[PDB]
């Protein structure tokens, strides 16, 4: 689910665990107190699910958790009481994923009520799964 | 009697008729359809001496065919007869006679839909256009039989176009038939095969006729444009119909349309057609034609010539529609542009031939995004481009990490920073200044605010890409490294930098809202590196607040500067907690303005409403700062309470809203005084309680309450509510618990007796506002996390005696939902200690006694009672099930309320039975009793469902589906037993749903249900 | 004394009868009574240029109770299409009612009205409306319960039918 990686090797685009939450790093800064003193990296990131801004300042050679972000495609077959019942290409149905909010969920309930074929790209990081992107042919 | 019919028909359309319009209308509905109504209509149309309005009513009287198989044939003959009659009088010289022409088209379209349905007989029409063609060739009644179903070729169809009105009638006929098929498809979906009939015959004739209008010059008529859009709408709603060559010839026609040749009239109509396709169903156009659209829009070039024609002639509305069409076209290629830009997974490799094409592609898009001619007032390209760049930002954020280009972050930073440099002067307040100067207080101001809100969300999506140093630090260092006002009192004196700093303050605010300034040390590092940042922020507030409003433009801009400044100060409350010494200059600057808008009484004359808006925005920021900086604002507590004692006086120049938020601000500071123990903090709480309750009792017993005293008492009651909410411990010990449980200062006793003194007056108890705020204060301590030492936490007997006290003397219509909602809070709080006998006591006193008189005939009180029972089922079903009125009152009453005529009442009753059936919190004994009771009233229940489902119409079918799904899933065996009895009462075809619905089980009903409603509706 | 003919159309349950009753008697009807046929009522507005009498024809949105259904549109001088923002079906049928009006009349001023804006859960966003791009078409968010934008539709119709955009109802 998560793997350790040195804070100095953290990318400005990759993902990292901050305050037990997966977050996509939006900017990476490094600072030093003294020339003989050790440095420290200051990371700022957007929460990959809630969208909140989380940041952490930690010294170098320190290990940070990096989550395994997966983007999967499921055809939307039902919307039951705010829960997206999707269909995998292998024939399995997942109704545990809730319907997203905002214009994303509004466009999902709109296109699903119209009857069009809807594919949903869902992002699973650590223990949370939520619909992200939509595709129609 | 026909002369009498024409008399009241002409009387119906007269400007000021005699006797009555409603009665002659009802009498007109009485003449039809009866055995002479059909014949009356034919005589109204065959007579040439009748007026056009009388003949239109004849076509309307013909339209009533819903009242067996032979009368349809006898009608369609006379439809086509009166058709050919008026359609021959048109093309020579009649004018303004095409109104009845269109109505007869609508009637024939309904005939085409009804006859071509599955069910001596009649064979399908298949093609009304051809039948209309040969009817213009004049042993007599025998012609219509063979002309109907089989007709001539296309060469003779072109021969019909010898005149112009002939082509107009054919174009209008195809349009009306399509538009009616669209209305019939949108109304109810029982078609499924008529589209195939249109696809096999009518589609060919319309495409050959439309393409003939596009290719041939003499046959070309501008009416085909309105006909193409109609066909495109019908195709976009149903489904392969090509339309590819139509788009090709429309592109050739649009490109040929210039100022000298056509005057850009056809180009405008074709752009409206393309704008409809791109905005609704862009996939209807193939990739090749979209490539031609790209080369025409983006290219001297033809698009540049048309844009210069609109700009030089000052045609801003048509230029706005042009921007909408181009943006909607580019929005469908968002994923392709984002991929070919920032990722390496595309068609071509090792070029890079597409990059220099796409680097110029984005460069031209940025030139169009900038686009001279200031926004809203003139152009909308930048306004609509906001949604395009927003989709590109979300697409870039959604790209995979391993698929990004090496220069992806650099190219994204460069492009999106140029967007910031473009849109910052775009949302500049100088644009709104010119809008209010030129157009005044028009809708362009509202569209400019929507433009600023759209760019605000654009920046919120761009921050995840540019980051803090490339987006946030650019704004902070831009206004933090230079002083906006060198002279004291912070007067900018300069308009350009004032607009620039207000734009930067608005964008910085919307970006910082998405942050958390407490957990972040970065905000302290960037602000400490800017000496004049906070000085310039207060400079914006003081410059706008102290700006004298001479005209209406300076007045509205004054409200805008204060709004942006006060909002940013409220957002910086987290940074003020990290940097307390910078908080002092803000509080003084706010209270100085708060006094500036208080001690002055010059009101000529609507300046007080702008004064009140400023006073509201100031006290809102003070409430926001006190909400986060409760601890840092402790030294100001002794000053604020003193200031409160002067504001709470009945004689003052402050508004009632600022009084409430001030008490909320003082309560925010008192809430953080839990250090020295409950005794020192209760000194402030008792002082505020005695001040609020003392002023209430002072106002009630001296100056007999008028409308002014009602607003003052309501203000102080809301102040007690704000004090109760502000004293709630934030979600972000036993000494306070034992103290407030005993409350030696009698805080709850003084507040409760104060609310009682207000609600004991007849002028207040029957007012909904005082009952609403009364139930809010009493229910403040309810549903709070246990263990929190809340001061105003009331037990069950106190809230019970409160509702029982004021419910009989109040107005039951408007004040009951507040008492019931207060009861729902008490039920959820004391769910552990509640007793079914106590639930019956609340149900009888508050609801049952007032039911048969005030509730049963009131929809609001009805949904109120249903929502109350649903809350009990959600919290503790054992209270409602073990009720004495469960089987005697609750079940029979809610059974009758199933086929209600109100939508919200339907959803309320449907949710009740759905929760009653699908409840998972039932005990094993409770589940057996529920299944027993549902089986007892199941027959009556399913009858009420189908009764409501039959008598209802669209948009309320789904609310029944969720109900029917649960009843079939939980009781599948008795479902058939209850359907075979309820269906024939509410014909034989209904049995079809039984097999098809129970087979599904759940999750795809409704689709089976409306195919039953569609059947059982026509009959 | 100048009068104009107003035709009020829309799907059933959009608050058409409640809207005209709120402007006539000032009362809000809570119960839903489906209008049978048409109901024509006068509404007087005293503006700076005198009195204006709008003959408002509240039509029936239901296919069953429609009555003449389009005979009410004859000699119509202005029209108001009303939909429900809480019901998407009511908004998708706006082009249907607009088409039946453009079939009878040609360029009469038509006002679009999304009712029940006071509802917290709104299923029709204000940004989705693109029908206000026409000179004779204008949209207004109205609420018959809270009187939000109460006299706005009648004011726009008065400005189009007269030609004085500075005229307002201040009576
Ligand atoms: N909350 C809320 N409810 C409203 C509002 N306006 C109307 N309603 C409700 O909507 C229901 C619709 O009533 P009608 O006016 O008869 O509906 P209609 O549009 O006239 O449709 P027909 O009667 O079939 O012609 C009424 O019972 C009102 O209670 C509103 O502004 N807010
Ligand atoms: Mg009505």
């Amino acid at each position: 689910a998560t793997y350790p990686m040195q804070c100095s090797a953290l990318r400005k685009n990759g993902f990292v665990v901050i305050k037990s939450r997966p977050c996509k790093i939006v900017d990476m800064s490094t600072s030093k107190t003294g020339k003989h003193g050790h440095a420290k990296v200051h990371l700022v990131a957007i929460d990959i699910f809630t969208g909140k801004k989380l940041e952490d300042l930690s010294p170098s050679t320190h290990n940070m958790e990096v989550p395994v972000v997966k983007r999967n495609e499921y055809q939307l077959l039902d919307i039951d009481d705010g829960f997206l019942s999707l269909m995998n290409m292998d024939g399995d149905t997942k109704d545990d994923v809730k319907a997203p909010e905002g214009e994303l969920g509004d466009s999902l309930q709109t296109a699903f009520d119209e009857g069009k074929d809807l594919m949903v790209t869902i992002i699973s990081a650590m223990g949370e799964e939520a619909a992200i992107s939509f595709k129609e042919a | 009697s026909i002369h009498e019919v024409v008399a009241l028909i002409e009387e119906l359309y007269s400007p000021h008729p005699k006797h009555d319009v409603n009665q002659i209308q009802q009498s007109l509905q009485s003449i039809q359809k009866s055995e002479q109504g059909f014949h009356l209509a034919n005589e109204l149309l065959s007579d040439d001496k009748y007026s056009a309005n009388v003949k239109y009513f004849g076509a309307l009287t013909l339209t009533v065919q819903l009242n067996t198989l032979w009368n349809v044939f006898r009608s369609n003959l006379l439809y086509l007869t009166k058709f050919s009659t008026l359609y021959v009088s048109n093309p020579n010289m009649y004018g303004q006679s095409l109104i009845i022409i269109k109505k007869l088209m609508s009637n024939l379209s309904l005939i085409f839909t009804k006859i071509n349905d599955p069910q001596n007989m009649i064979k399908q029409w298949n093609n009304p256009i051809n039948t209309f063609i040969q009817l213009m060739s004049v042993a007599d009644q025998l012609l219509l039989d063979s002309i109907n179903c089989s007709l001539t070729y296309e060469q003779l169809s072109q021969f019909v176009s010898l005149s112009q009105k002939h082509n107009e009638l054919a174009l209008t006929f195809t349009e009306v038939i399509v538009e009616d098929l669209t209305k019939f498809q949108t109304k109810r979906h029982s078609m499924s095969q008529i589209h195939e009939v249109v696809h096999e015959h009518l589609y060919i004739s319309t495409m050959a006729l439309i393409n003939l209008n596009l290719t041939a010059q003499a046959v070309f008529n501008p009416t085909v444009f309105d006909c193409i859009t109609a066909w495109i709408n019908y195709i976009s709603l149903t489904r392969r119909m090509d339309l590819s060559e139509i788009f090709q010839n429309l592109i050739d026609l649009m490109y040929q349309s210039t100022e000298g040749s056509d005057g850009y009239e056809n180009a405008e109509k074709i752009l409206t057609i393309f704008g409809n396709v791109f905005a609704n169903d862009p996939l209807l156009m193939s990739y090749d034609l979209r490539q031609q659209i790209e080369c025409i829009f983006l290219g001297n070039s033809w698009m540049l010539q048309y844009m210069n024609y609109l700009v030089t002639n000052d045609f801003f509305s048509e230029l706005k529609e042009l921007a909408i069409c181009i943006v909607d076209f580019l929005q469908i290629n968002t994923l392709s542009v984002c991929n070919k830009l920032f990722t390496n997974i595309q068609a071509a490799d090792n070029g890079q031939v597409q990059d220099e094409y796409i680097q110029e592609y984005i460069k031209v898009l940025l030139q169009m995004t900038n686009f001279p001619l200031t926004p809203v007032l003139q152009e909308f390209f930048s306004v609509r481009m906001v949604d395009f760049w927003l989709d590109l930002s979300d697409a870039y954020t959604n790209l995979a990490s391993e698929t990004l280009r090496p220069n992806s972050i650099e190219l994204s930073t460069q492009i999106f920073q140029q967007l910031i440099n473009i849109y910052l002067p775009k949302i500049s307040l100088s644009v709104k200044q010119r809008i209010i100067e030129e157009e005044g207080e028009s809708t362009s101001v509202n569209e400019f605010e929507d433009f600023r809100n759209a760019v605000s969300d654009l920046a919120q999506s761009l921050w995840s890409i540019l980051g803090n140093d490339n987006l946030t630090n650019v704004l902070i260092d831009g206004m933090g490294q230079m002083p906006a006002a060198s002279d004291e009192t912070l007067i900018i004196k300069d308009t350009d930098v004032l607009f620039r700093i207000e734009t930067m303050c608005f964008v910085l605010n919307t970006i910082l809202v998405d942050m958390t300034l407490s957990e972040s040390p970065w905000i302290k590092n960037i602000v400490d590196a800017n000496k004049f940042f906070n000085q310039n922020v207060i400079s914006v507030f003081q410059t706008g607040f102290q700006t004298s409003a001479s005209t209406k433009v300076s007045q509205i801009l004054k409200l805008d500067f204060v709004r942006t400044s006060t909002t940013l100060i409220g957002t910086l409350a987290g940074y003020f907690k990290q940097e307390p010494f910078q908080l002092n200059p803000y509080v003084e600057a706010l209270f100085q303005g708060l006094h500036t808008c208080t001690n002055f009484t010059s009101k000529n004359e609507q300046e007080k409403i702008s004064n009140d808006k400023l006073e509201v925005m100031v006290i809102k920021t003070v409430s926001t700062l006190c909400e986060t900086c409760r601890e840092e604002l402790t030294p100001y507590l002794m000053h604020f309470i003193s200031f409160l004692n002067t504001v709470i006086m009945p004689d003052s120049n402050v508004s009632h809203f600022t009084r409430t938020k001030l008490v909320r601000s003082i309560g925010y500071v008192v809430q953080c005084q839990v250090s020295n123990g409950p005794e020192e903090q209760a000194k402030y709480i008792l002082q505020l309680t005695n001040l609020l309750s003392g002023s209430i009792e002072h106002c009630l017993a001296s100056s007999v309450q008028l409308q002014e005293q009602q607003d003052y008492i309501n203000c102080l009651l809301y102040c007690i509510s704000e004090l109760a909410t502000s004293l709630i411990q934030p979600t972000e010990l036993s000494e306070f618990q034992s103290f407030w449980s005993s409350d030696p200062l009698q805080i709850r006793s003084k507040i409760m007796c104060t609310i009682d003194k207000v609600l004991d007056n007849s002028i207040y108890c029957k007012n909904s506002a005082f009952v609403e705020i009364g139930c809010l204060i009493v229910g403040k301590g309810l549903n709070l996390p246990d263990g929190e030492p809340y001061f105003l936490k009331y037990n069950m007997s106190e809230v019970m005696n409160f509702v029982l006290r004021h419910v009989p003397n109040c107005e039951l219509a408007t004040c009951l939902p507040y008492f019931v909602y207060l009861l729902e809070k008490l039920i959820s709080e004391f769910r552990k200690e509640l007793t079914p006998q106590e639930f019956d006591f609340m149900f009888e006193k508050i609801l049952l006694v007032y039911y048969d008189a005030y509730i049963i005939n009131d929809p609001d009180l009805l949904q109120m009672t249903i929502g109350f029972v649903n809350n009990v089922l959600d919290v503790k079903p054992g209270l409602a099930i073990g009720s004495k009125h469960w089987t005697s009152f609750i079940l029979p009453q809610f059974l009758k309320l199933i086929p209600s005529r109100e939508k919200f009442t339907i959803v309320a009753v449907a949710k009740f039975w759905t929760k009653l059936i699908n409840n998972k919190k039932y005990n094993q004994e409770e589940l057996t009793t529920v299944r027993q009771q549902v089986s007892s009233i199941g027959g009556d229940l399913v009858y009420q469902i189908m009764y409501g489902l039959f008598h209802t119409q669209r948009s309320d079918l789904n609310s029944y589906t969720d109900l029917l799904r649960a009843l079939v899933a939980k009781f599948p065996i008795e479902a058939r037993e209850w359907l075979v009895a309820v269906l024939p009462q509410i014909a034989g075809h209904e049995k079809f749903i039984n097999k098809l619905l129970i087979t599904r089980g759940s999750r795809a009903a409704g689709n089976v249900i409306l195919q039953w409603w569609l059947d059982c509706t026509t009959l | 004394q100048v009068q104009f003919k107003l035709v009020l159309v829309g799907d059933g349950g959009t608050g058409k009868t409640t809207f005209v009753k709120r402007h006539l008697t000032g009362e809000f009807e809570k119960k839903y009574v489906a209008t049978l046929g048409v109901e024509v009522h006068p509404l007087v507005f005293h503006t700076n240029r005198g009195p204006i009498k709008f003959n408002v024809w509240d039509t029936a949105g239901l296919e069953k109770f429609g009555g003449l259904r389009d005979g009410y549109y004859i000699q119509a001088q202005c029209a108001i299409i009303m939909f429900d923002v809480t019901s998407r079906v009511t908004y998708k049928n706006v082009p249907n009612w607009h088409r039946d009006l453009v079939r009878v009349c040609e360029n009469i001023p038509i006002v679009l009205c999304g009712n029940k804006v006071d509802i917290k859960d709104r299923k029709v966003k204000a940004k989705s409306i693109v029908f206000h791009r026409k000179k004779n078409l204008q949209y207004y968010d109205i609420s018959a319960k809270s009187n939000y934008n109460f006299e706005k539709p009648f004011l726009w119709l008065a400005r189009k039918l007269i030609g004085d955009p500075n005229l307002e109802f201040v009576a």
